[PDB]
C-alpha cells in the first residue's frame, strides 16, 4: 500500500518455499514355535489330535 | 566306585598323561539322543552335525546339558 510521506516506493515481491517428505520405518518381530508350524501340516489321527 | 571300575580298561593312564597323548585319543561326538539300556551292554545313540530329534517326546529337540 503506497502513501504520501517521504518513504521509498515498494516494488512487488515474490516468495518461494521448499518442503520435503520425511521417511519413517516400522518393524515388529513375531516368533513362532517349530512344533507349531509343523503340526499345522501333520495329519489328523484321533479326536484328541 | 572309587574310580578303578573304569581305570582297568586303560592301563596306560599313568603313561598317557606323562607324554601327553590323551587329547589325541578323544574325538568329541555330541549330545545324547537315546539310550536303550540292558544289563551287560548299553546302546547309546548320539548326535553329530546338528540338533538331534528327541525320541520319546515327539516334535521335540534334545539340547545339550552341561
Amino acid at each position: 500500500i503506497a502513501h504520501g510521506d517521504g518513504r521509498r516506493p515498494n516494488k512487488q515481491r515474490q516468495y518461494i518455499v521448499m518442503k520435503a517428505c520425511n521417511k519413517h520405518h516400522i518393524g515388529a518381530e513375531i516368533e513362532l514355535a517349530a512344533a507349531d508350524i509343523e503340526l499345522l501340516f501333520a495329519e489328523k489321527e484321533t479326536p484328541l489330535d | 566306585g572309587s574310580g578303578s571300575g573304569l581305570a582297568d580298561f586303560i592301563p596306560n593312564l599313568s603313561e598317557l598323561m606323562d607324554t601327553g597323548e590323551f587329547h589325541t585319543l578323544l574325538t568329541p561326538v555330541g549330545p545324547m539322543v537315546q539310550s536303550v539300556h540292558s544289563t551287560f551292554v548299553t546302546k547309546v545313540t548320539s548326535a553329530m552335525k546338528g540338533v538331534g530329534l528327541a525320541r520319546d517326546e515327539p516334535r521335540a529337540h534334545v539340547g545339550l546339558t552341561l
